């Protein structure tokens, strides 16, 4: 099913599982280059990663 | 080989013990002679106490008392439920007929005892303490014997542990007429001097590698590559800074102390001068 | 009499019965002489308690004869 | 091991038992004038042992057992331990029958041995109950301390101990009837509602020559950990409540002068020395590692 | 991040100053004529220590004395 924004399951837990196996060889990172590295460049990429925060994820 | 003895970290604070408060009854240095116990499991021996002995002279043979070891054995049963008797210690150096005299003696409580060394007047670094085990051998004529050296281990529980580490731990035992500078400085010493000896046989045997008397191994000498390109640990300005901030607080610190210490000898003084120089 | 009654911290007290006298007469003796309560006191001879039961008139005391005394201790 | 002293050292003497003296101090009972008289228990580090190693095996039951030593000036002596064979539940200990008589053979054979020392005090151990006096060990604490007068209480946890990796052994002796004298309250909680009837000591431990000879050799990889000891760091909030203890000392020491100044200078130097001697080791490794290949 | 992956090196990139901070490194190949270099390097360390070692002496000694 999507997640609302068109957005299959999959693809939203690929993605956060990619930003927090990042987050491990990342001192930090730019939201650019942190789009790039897992596509959906600034529109959803620092929501994601704000919504990781806030929950002791990451 | 022969039996594994699992040796624990209390017999021997027992012997020195023992040894300590028996030197310091007799003015000079003595032997002391006592009984371990501990327990038999298949192959294995394990010593995990002991209790002192009674022991008197004739001329120059010494002769275990037998009714109070009876008694002790009879006494320490009731607190330690599973501990036998093992073998026996004295506080000695090299192998002496006495202690073979004292072992065949001691022999005839016990199938298979012991033989614990205890060195508590050692002249260098090696083990102070050797497990000494004394088979009968089928030598025929004269009783040729030679106690066979034990390889012991250091088998302890976890409140032992922890005791050992407290102990190990202490400083203020000390304090009095030696500096404490003097301790503090003693346990960088070692440690620095134990790293030292092992990257001096790391070098020692890169340079007999480097000569050709030795084979040739492609993977220590790379890993010693890698160890060796690495000596500048985090040379980085930001390690710089964090270590002159450190000796700038702990110089303020040192100052905030010092003051203190002036001030009350200021006090001192200025109460010693308002007695025995003040006019009433 | 002059038996002798020592606790083991090293206290020393002396005190006069003869044997034929029961045990209730040494409690009473260390009672006036230190005041330690009647029940809570131990004494030992020979390393065996003697009972309160055991008249010491078939009792191996022939003199000479040290008793050691020590106060009930409990815990919790 | 060299460029020192082999022969009997300054740290031995505190082992050498004086028989005179020792029936001097007996006889002249300072104890009697000033209530508040015993305040440092000095404990040897085999009786510290063994009393964990006792308290350990027990499980989750409580023992018990005595402890041998001495008295000097406004110290307390404490040599050696030896258990005792009590019986007891989860909660209380009871030592019947077959303890007394243990009490009296072993002083006896030990006296036979040449243990010249005589019973300094009883311990008996919480099994995770904290430590502190209950309302039995306070009554047999009294009994014990109206007639055998030189006597001290050791409370020891081991479930605690173990499972923190820190001894918690507490030195206690309680008050005559009748004697009445953001902070947390657990200076109150942490004792039974007889907080006012027992006041505790300092708890100190010794080791003589030999046994710092062999210990040093006890074992050969916490090199590592003195090497990399990160200094300074495991430690700076025990500094800073020093800190904070001083200034108190301080001000208490200034509100009297307008001999308490004493003990505040020597607060104040055994933090800063403390503190220069985790620099020293600092600068040690520095000059040790990062100045090799510049 | 892919080199990080097969374990050769282990360290962290970073991107505020764009540089990448290397903790612990594989020994690449070595040539058999090199190998005095290292020897040299290791020797020195050697050195270091013992001054380390004989400074402190010199210290407490004089701690002692006063």
């Amino acid at each position: 099913a999507t997640t609302a924004d068109g957005s299959s399951i999959l693809d939203r837990a690929v993605i956060e599982h990619n930003l927090l196996s990042a987050s491990k060889l990342y001192n930090n990172i730019t939201f650019e280059e942190l789009g790039a590295l897992l596509e959906i460049p600034a529109a959803k990429a620092e929501k994601i990663a704000s919504q990781m925060i806030t929950e002791g994820r990451m | 080989g022969s039996v594994s003895v699992a040796l624990h970290p209390l017999v021997i604070l027992n012997i020195s013990d023992h040894w300590i408060r028996m030197r310091s009854q007799e003015g000079r240095p003595v032997q002391v002679i006592g009984a371990l116990i501990g327990k038999q499991e298949g192959r294995n021996i394990e010593v995990m106490n002991s209790f002192e002995l009674l022991s008197h002279t004739v001329e120059e043979k010494i002769i275990i008392d037998k009714e109070y070891y009876y008694t002790k054995e009879e006494q320490f049963k009731q607190v330690f439920k599973e501990l036998e008797f093992l073998g026996w210690y004295t506080t000695g150096g090299p192998p002496d007929p006495s202690d073979i005299h004292v072992h065949k003696q001691v022999c005839e409580i016990i199938e298979s005892p012991l033989f614990l060394k205890l060195n508590p007047m050692t002249k260098h670094t090696d083990l102070p303490v050797s497990v000494f085990e004394s088979v009968i051998d089928i030598i025929n004529g004269e009783a040729t014997m030679l106690f066979a050296e034990l390889t012991y281990t250091l088998a302890t529980e976890e409140a032992e542990r922890i005791g050992v580490d407290h102990v190990a731990r202490m400083t203020a035992t000390g304090s009095g007429e030696n500096s404490t500078v003097a301790e503090h400085l003693i346990a960088q010493h070692s440690a620095i001097k134990m790293l030292h000896s092992r990257v001096k046989l790391i070098l020692e045997y890169v340079k007999a590698s480097e000569a050709g008397e030795v084979p040739f191994n492609h993977e220590i000498l790379r890993e010693a590559y890698a160890l060796c390109h690495c000596l500048p640990v985090l040379s980085t300005d930001k390690f710089k800074t964090d270590f002159y901030d450190q000796c700038n607080d702990v110089g303020l610190m040192a100052y905030l102390g010092t003051i203190t210490k002036t001030c009350n000898t200021m006090n001192q003084f200025v109460n010693k001068f308002n007695v025995l120089y003040d006019r009433q | 009499m002059l038996i002798k009654v020592k606790t083991l911290t090293g206290k020393e007290i002396e005190i006069d019965i003869e044997p034929t006298d029961k045990v209730e007469r040494i409690k009473e003796r260390v009672e006036e002489k230190e005041g330690i309560p009647p029940q809570q006191q131990r004494l030992i001879y020979s390393g065996k308690q003697m009972n309160d039961e055991k008249t010491a008139a078939d009792y191996k005391i022939l003199g000479g004869s040290v008793l050691h005394l020590v106060l009930a201790l409990r815990g919790g | 091991l060299a460029n020192n002293m082999q022969e009997a050292q300054s740290i031995d003497e505190i082992y050498k038992y004086d028989k005179k003296q020792q029936q001097e101090i007996l006889a002249a009972k300072p104890w009697t004038k000033d209530h508040h008289y015993f305040k440092y228990c000095k404990i040897s580090a085999l009786a510290l042992l063994k009393m964990v190693m006792h308290a350990r095996s027990g499980g989750n039951l409580a023992v018990m057992g005595l402890m041998l030593g001495k008295v000097d000036g406004e110290t307390m002596i404490i040599m050696d331990s030896f258990a005792l064979p009590v019986e007891g539940t989860e909660t209380r200990v009871n030592a019947q029958a077959a303890a007394y008589e243990y009490m009296a053979a072993y002083i006896e054979n030990a006296k036979q041995v040449g243990r010249l020392e005589n019973a300094i005090g009883w311990y008996h151990s919480h099994p995770g109950y904290g430590c502190w006096l209950s309302g039995i060990n306070v009554s047999t604490q009294m009994l014990n301390q109206q007639f055998q007068e030189p006597f001290v209480a050791v409370v020891i946890d081991p479930t605690r101990t173990i499972s923190a990796g820190k001894v918690n052994l507490g030195a206690f002796r309680t008050y005559p009837k009748g004697y009445k004298p953001t902070i947390p309250l657990n200076k109150i909680e942490d004792f039974g509602v007889h907080c006012k009837q027992y006041y505790a000591l300092e708890v100190s431990y010794f080791k003589s020559s030999l046994d710092r000879k062999l210990l040093e050799l006890l074992w050969n990889k916490y090199w590592v950990n003195t090497l990399s000891s990160s200094s300074l760091l495991t430690n700076a909030d025990y500094t800073t409540g020093q800190v904070f203890d001083l200034s108190e000392k301080l001000e208490q020491s200034e509100a009297q002068l307008g001999d308490k100044l004493a003990k505040a200078t020597r607060d104040s130097c055994k933090t800063t020395i403390e503190a220069i001697h985790g620099l020293m080791s600092q600068v040690i490794k520095d000059k040790l590692f990062n100045q090799i290949n510049i | 991040i892919e080199a990080v992956y097969t374990d050769i090196i282990q360290g962290k990139l970073d991107q505020r100053n764009q540089l990448l901070e290397v903790d612990f490194c594989i020994g690449r190949d070595i040539r058999k004529k090199d190998i005095n270099n290292i020897v040299k390097t290791l020797h020195e360390w050697c050195d270091g220590c013992e001054a380390v070692l004989l400074g402190i002496e010199q210290q407490v000694l004089r701690a002692n004395q006063y």
